[PDB]
């Protein structure tokens, strides 16, 4: 009955999902081949001798990211006709992977998710992995949820979309990208949460104080968020949460879909001694500036619902303290229209280590996703940046000549200043 | 001198290159191994401590 | 797979292409006679980016060499690596094109046209698929210059929704071989601008001055010379046979960098560059390879970009290291360059991780940029057009091959409507 | 008889086998020949398996494991594109394992002893050296042929060099790896490896 | 007692006839030889001390293959005049192989029908094998249906011809050699079956995804697909449903019986460990519509009847769920007269796969034999293909000069014609 399957789309995609069914694979006892030597549903599928198949698809328009995983330990693990190539990369350009040839790829995809959809007593996940700014994580982003919402109509589409940076964006035609894909995402997809690389390199920074983490321990982190916030399917906990409820929990408005990404213990084994790590202060150093996935600061931006995770040893009622304590807390804003807006899960099973990996044992975790108004502020600045892109027309004409319309970026940009004057709106 | 050449400013050879997806991502109970061989591993107090409750706080769950 | 075509045009690009043909092969570990050897998975699975099989195992490369006179062309079946080349592949002149334009492009070219159509197509559609070309030629000769401009202006309207990248060989303002200098310049240069995807700019004056100071050696021979090039060659197409943790590929490389589409030349430069003094005391690491390439003195093109300013920057970065230490170091030199970079772009560069390092070296990055710079490189070319053409100079040996004053008077137009964007967009 | 008739394996099968029959003959309603289910092979004797550090290795550490000639020479071209992508195969089925599943024997066409170290050393499974004479009464067995030198017997060359095949418990062949073949896959053959039907037991 | 009768005419029914007795032969435990160490008494007759002869006869009028087989692996398991052979190939002539040439080998053929049709009473039906675009498997194939209508008018006559594809069909006269024993197979072929060289090249290089697989993998296909027909003759299941039902219940019409064929799953060797053998999924995948044998699109064509033949351990529960969401599935439809048409005839044992073959060896199989009005397609491109050659006398004075009328030129094409009418009738 218990059943998401996974998306990853864009080489965020399939490195992402690198860490996130290497997680997986360790904590229901599964090897690399497969085979363990009932909780294994709700990502796996059995069949054989108890050999394991996920229900997933890495996807993926160039080669050189896809045979990786097609030539690594875990070839052998994935079924071979969800790994898909081509041989063109997208090239950073969002009208490739939608406006030219990459119809021989979804024309096949759909037909994976339709096969990996017959094998299931009862759907309750979308989990698109991509990157916003990436060409194949908004191209065949945007065309893959547009087929899919109309195939598969009033189910839940979630998505971990990796935001562009204020600062870095690793390429010039980021705010071309970002545009583009949010004009078809904010009615597509039914839950977007925000990620950004350096609100977590800097994670990386004062919390794990590693030297040299690089984007593989990034996706590890982001691996231990999802793994946290699809745990209420796998095993049973006091208080037992629904994927499919999340969609009901969060979002208030049909528009306002977007929410952030916290997690928290995260201390090295080094500096895991001096200091035990209590439920009361986990919810301290989630709520935090410095620990939130995004680099917004929401001390300016106003709390609307918000859902904490808990994985292991933990007792509601010191919960209810926490929950009390941040409540009152006067540096957290929230707002006055809605007084009761937490909803706190808890599950049995401690969070699991990756063998030797930076992060430390621990009897207890957190995880937050949150709706606050402080993603206007992030919006309004790749907003100001699309502007300064289009004062001239730069890189628009090969855009124009790759099949949309010279145009249709007016459009998807009065949809993004829509997304800006509306939060406005809500936050009176 | 070298056994490179020129751009060679020192000798690493293709015998040292393998991918971080290949090195890291490897199977988990062997990155147990080679690390065990090199390092792999209100306040509230046990119910000795006479710090808040400690009478009916050692009867249910003594500790 | 994804497959590059390469070309030699004329003698600079036949005995370029040589070296750079040597490079690749000991970088996948292949003996000169064809057998492969050195036991990697990293370096084989592709190797059909480039070559080609032989029923044998054997791997020929994917290049054809062109060029009008049998000179060079013998020295390099005389030299080391001579054996890897397809015999077919290579398409001889008996004349030899003597530092005129117009036999290379009208006249003598001519005839081989219709070999050497027949040798690239051959090679194009034994493939499922291309991806982009790769030509080495010079811009001084004439076997080079004219008879390389012509494979461009047919190439593209057969193979229309492709790319190549073409490394030119640019003259000198101080030294002058080829005494007929601004001629075939020019006359390549407004063909280029019109129907070539990039180019990256090349020049020998400047890169025997690398030569004299980073690499300070006394006695620079051709060798070393096409090597410092075959570097920079290696790393702007190093992720199209090797993965990477952030990729980059030749069709990627021109969306982000160019803005519009008559301006399409870059720099290029390879770092580290280290001398034979210096070379145990450097702990090589990312924050001195970054000043090394965001460097003026460093560049491969004779321009300084202190003059001008960078419109798009791009770094590939090769070998074992982090990712962020590519990430805040480049903010740290917008930060500390803002009057040397464009400021209508914030982000001005790429990052490119290409997880393989070079040949022998633990971590290098081979840089790549659209600068206004050259600005100053092309209207020198402009004012020796003019100088010449004044006085009518050295234009009875093109006239009387099929060539008009009314031709030569676009090439200048094309010329000065070619560096009339770069200093408005300053 | 499996998989071809004249081979020097399959002679000394039947020297052996319906010699042991008529050892059965007059000791005691037995019936001669034997058929070829009854015909029991020893395919490695007790000094020809050598591992990376030259050691022995007996028959039975091959029990329950997926085990497959691997008929190459050195020099070739063909088996210098094929021996990364082997040795990738090679430690994906081993590592992403509780027990390690295949295993490559070798059998060589090089030149001398000089040049099969060369490319031994680059090999961790199980190998025979060239000295023994079970190497060369396994090419005329499975059929393996550089250039047409020693006689054929009324036979066509199933391979070219290089070529990995896998066996079964009495010399027979499981299935073909058409790495130079009637298919010809070249270095994408080797995903046809089974390991539920061919098992060494 | 039970028995068949198999006939190949051409030397591709030769090739298709060496590859089903090679599978038929082994699933019976029998060798090469003829001996093993009731269940076979269909395909091959008893003599003595257990040496078995096939039912079948070998017809081709050049020896290149007849002797070649002569001369292989199966010399003794075969008959000596069992394969009968001529000595001059018919050459792409239909009249060359209807008037000259076939007549001397056509008497030395029924006498050899004759003999092993009367060797047991209780015989069911002809499977003949063919190639209609050819010149002696068209010509001599004609001949033996006009004297085998007239002996045995009764008997059963299902065949399986070679059709053409209309992308690849490797000659230059095969308009006039299948249009030409369109006459031969209307009015004396009781049920014929359209296979096609180019389909099972399109299953064998996505499905079981070898890139260069041949004649000879065609061959194991054909095998399999006609295995799975008579393996309800040969061994007992849940339903028993022969080759004398398979006409009841597929043909409403005595000039309707041209129709396709299909099986699933053809599982390559990498695909069988993971993909589960679902009965849900390999009867979805009998019914892809281009899983199918012809390139016959059914998109646009209705369904008269379907047969289901499932072989292996096969419960009829989910048989009947499997043709439940058939039916609800909008993508196909059914013909507005007939709400039932499906049969779903069960045999408990399991595939025969061969090792070192290509396929796997699969617990549960399912073969698709199927009426539908979609041949109207593939006989009106093979009408415009004789309309734009007949126009100018091409190719026509070979056969005139070889015994042939003309007219019978002229009176084949409104035969066809006339079942395209009869099809585009009946599909409304
Ligand atoms: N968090 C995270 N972000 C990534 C990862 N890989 C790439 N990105 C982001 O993705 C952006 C570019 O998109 P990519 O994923 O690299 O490339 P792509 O999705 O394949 O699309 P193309 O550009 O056409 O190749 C970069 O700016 C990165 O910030 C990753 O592993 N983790
Ligand atoms: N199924 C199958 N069809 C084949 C095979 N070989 C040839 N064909 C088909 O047969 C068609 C033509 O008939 P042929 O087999 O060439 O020869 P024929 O029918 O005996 O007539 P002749 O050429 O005169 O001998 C070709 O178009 C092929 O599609 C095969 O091995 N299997
Ligand atoms: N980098 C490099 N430049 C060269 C080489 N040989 C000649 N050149 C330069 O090329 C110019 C001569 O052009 P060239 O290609 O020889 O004329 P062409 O034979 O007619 O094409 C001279 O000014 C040289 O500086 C070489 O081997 N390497
Ligand atoms: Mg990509
Ligand atoms: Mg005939």
């Amino acid at each position: 009955m218990r059943e998401v399957i996974s998306i990853h789309v864009g080489q965020a995609g399939i490195q992402i999902g690198n860490a996130c069914w290497e997680l997986f694979c360790l904590e229901h006892g599964i090897q690399p081949d497969g085979q363990m030597p009932d909780a294994f549903n709700t990502f796996f599928s059995e069949t054989g001798a108890g050999k394991h198949v996920p229900r997933c698809v890495f996807l993926d328009l160039e080669p050189t990211v896809v045979d990786e995983v097609r030539t690594g330990t875990y070839r052998h693990l994935f079924h071979p006709e969800q790994l898909i190539s081509g041989k063109e990369d997208a090239a950073n350009n969002f009208a490739r992977g939608h406006y030219t040839i990459g119809k021989e790829i979804v024309d096949l995809s759909l037909d994976r998710i339709r096969k990996l959809a017959d094998n299931c007593t009862g759907l309750q996940g979308f989990l698109m992995f991509n990157a916003v700014g990436g060409g194949t994580g908004s191209g065949l982003g945007c065309l893959l949820l547009e087929r899919l919402s109309v195939d598969y109509g009033k189910k839940s589409k979630l998505n971990f979309c990796s935001w562009p940076s204020p600062q870095v964006s690793t390429a010039v035609v980021e705010p071309y990208n970002s545009v583009l894909s949010t004009h078809s995402l904010l009615e597509h997809t039914d839950v977007a949460v925000m990620l950004d690389n350096e609100a977590i390199y800097d994670i990386c920074r004062r919390n794990l104080d590693i030297e040299r983490p690089t984007y593989t321990n990034l996706n590890r982190l982001i691996a231990q968020v999802i793994s946290s916030l699809t745990a209420s399917l796998r095993f049973d906990g006091a208080l037992n949460v629904d994927v499919t409820e999340f969609q009901t929990n969060l979002v208030p408005y049909p528009r306002i879909h977007f929410m952030l990404s916290s997690y928290a213990p995260i201390i090295s084994a080094e500096k895991a001694y001096h200091e035990q790590l209590s439920v009361a202060e986990i919810t301290n150093s989630a709520f935090e500036p410095a620990s939130m996935m995004a680099k917004c600061d929401p001390r300016h931006g106003k709390y609307m619902a918000c859902c904490l995770m808990y994985r292991g040893d933990v007792v509601p009622k010191d919960v209810n303290a926490a929950v009390a304590t941040i409540k009152t807390k006067r540096t957290i804003q929230f707002v006055d229209w809605c007084p009761t807006g937490f909803k706190c899960g808890i599950n049995y099973q401690p969070p699991t280590v990756v063998p030797g990996g930076d992060l430390a044992k621990v009897m207890r975790a957190v995880c937050m996703i949150s709706n606050s108004t402080a993603i206007a502020e992030v919006f309004s600045r790749m907003d100001h940046k699309f502007d300064l892109m289009y004062a001239k027309r730069a890189f628009v004409h090969w855009y124009v000549g790759e099949g949309m319309e010279e145009g249709e970026f007016s459009e998807a940009r009065e949809d993004l200043a829509a997304l800006e004057k509306d939060y406005e709106e809500v936050g009176i | 001198l070298s056994k490179y050449g020129l751009l060679g400013h020192d000798d690493s050879g293709a015998e040292s290159w393998t991918t971080e997806t290949r090195s890291e991502y490897e199977p988990p109970r062997l990155r147990r191994d080679q690390l065990k061989a090199a390092g792999q591993w209100m306040a509230i107090h046990v119910s000795r401590t006479h710090r808040e409750d400690y009478i009916r706080s050692l009867t249910p769950r003594p500790a | 797979m994804r497959e590059i075509v390469h070309v030699q045009g004329g003698q600079c690009g036949n005995q370029i292409g040589a070296k750079f043909w040597e490079v690749i092969s000991d970088e996948h570990g292949i003996d000169p006679t064809g057998t492969y050897c050195g036991d990697s998975d990293l370096q084989l699975e592709r190797i059909n980016v480039f070559y080609n099989e032989a029923t044998g195992g054997r791997f020929v490369p994917r290049a054809i060499l062109m060029d009008l006179e049998p000179g060079t062309m013998d020295s390099v079946r005389a030299g080391p690596f001579g054996q890897l080349f397809r015999p077919d592949n290579f398409v001889f002149g008996q004349t030899g094109a003597g530092n005129n334009w117009a036999k290379g492009h009208y006249t003598e070219g001519a005839e081989l046209i219709d070999s050497v159509l027949d040798v690239v197509r051959k090679e194009a559609e034994g493939c499922d698929c291309l991806q982009g070309f790769q030509i080495t030629h010079s811009l001084g000769g004439g076997t080079g210059s004219g008879m390389g401009t012509l494979l461009i202006s047919k190439v593209r309207e057969e193979y229309p929704d492709r790319i190549m990248e073409t490394f030119s060989v640019f003259p000198s303002p101080k030294v002058s071989d080829t005494v007929v200098e601004p001629y075939n310049a020019t006359l390549s240069v407004h063909q280029l601008v019109e129907n070539a995807d990039e180019v990256q700019v090349i020049d020998n004056e400047a890169l025997y001055d690398i030569c004299f100071r980073t690499l300070k050696l006394t006695t620079p021979t051709y060798g070393d010379l096409n090597h410092l090039v075959s570097a920079a060659m290696s790393g702007v197409t190093c992720c199209l046979r090797f993965p990477g943790q952030l990729n980059s590929d030749l069709r990627k490389l021109a969306v982000n960098l160019i803005p519009f589409p008559r301006l399409h030349f870059f720099l290029i430069g390879f770092a580290p560059l280290t001398s034979r003094g210096s070379q145990q005391y450097r702990a090589l690491s990312v924050p001195e390879l970054t000043q090394q390439m965001f460097d003026a003195k460093n560049m491969m093109c004779a321009s300084d970009p202190r003059h001008g300013r960078y419109l798009t920057a791009s770094a590939m970065f090769r070998g074992r290291m982090s990712t962020k230490e590519v990430d805040e170091q480049m903010l740290n030199v917008q930060n500390k360059n803002s009057s040397y970079f464009v400021e209508w772009i914030p982000n001005n560069m790429k990052s490119s991780v290409c997880d393989i390092p070079p040949k022998g070296l633990k971590m290098s990055v081979t840089f790549v940029g659209n600068s206004t710079a050259i600005q100053e490189m092309f209207k020198r070319v402009s004012d020796q057009f003019t100088a010449m053409f004044r006085r009518k100079a050295f234009l009875h040996w093109y006239t009387g091959e099929g060539m008009d004053e009314m031709e030569f008077t676009e090439a200048e137009s094309n010329m000065n409507d070619l560096v009339s964007e770069y200093q408005q967009y300053q | 008889s499996q998989p071809v008739f004249a081979s020097p394996l399959n002679v000394e099968k039947r020297r052996l086998n319906e010699e042991r029959a008529l050892m059965q003959a007059q000791k005691a309603n037995i019936q001669l020949p034997p058929n070829y289910g009854d015909m029991d092979l020893i395919l490695f004797p007790e000094g020809s398996l050598k591992n990376s550090n030259n050691t022995v290795i007996p028959q039975s550490h091959l029990k329950g494991k997926s085990v497959a000639l691997y008929f190459a020479d050195g020099a070739d071209p063909k088996c210098a594109s094929l021996l990364p992508f082997l040795l990738n195969y090679y430690r994906t089925m081993n590592e992403g394992g509780a027990n390690q599943k295949i295993e490559i024997i070798f059998v060589s066409l090089d030149r001398d002893r000089e040049a099969f170290e060369s490319h031994r050393a680059h090999m961790p499974w199980l190998s025979i050296d060239l000295e023994n004479p079970l190497t060369e009464i396994l090419k005329r067995h499975f059929r393996v042929m550089k250039e047409y030198e020693v006689p054929t017997y009324g036979y066509g060359s199933r391979t070219g060099v290089p070529s990995v095949i896998v066996i079964g418990s009495d010399g027979r062949e499981a299935q073909f790896l058409p790495i130079c073949s009637g298919l010809e896959e070249g270095d994408r053959a080797l995903l046809r490896w089974d390991w539920r039907n061919t098992k060494f037991a």
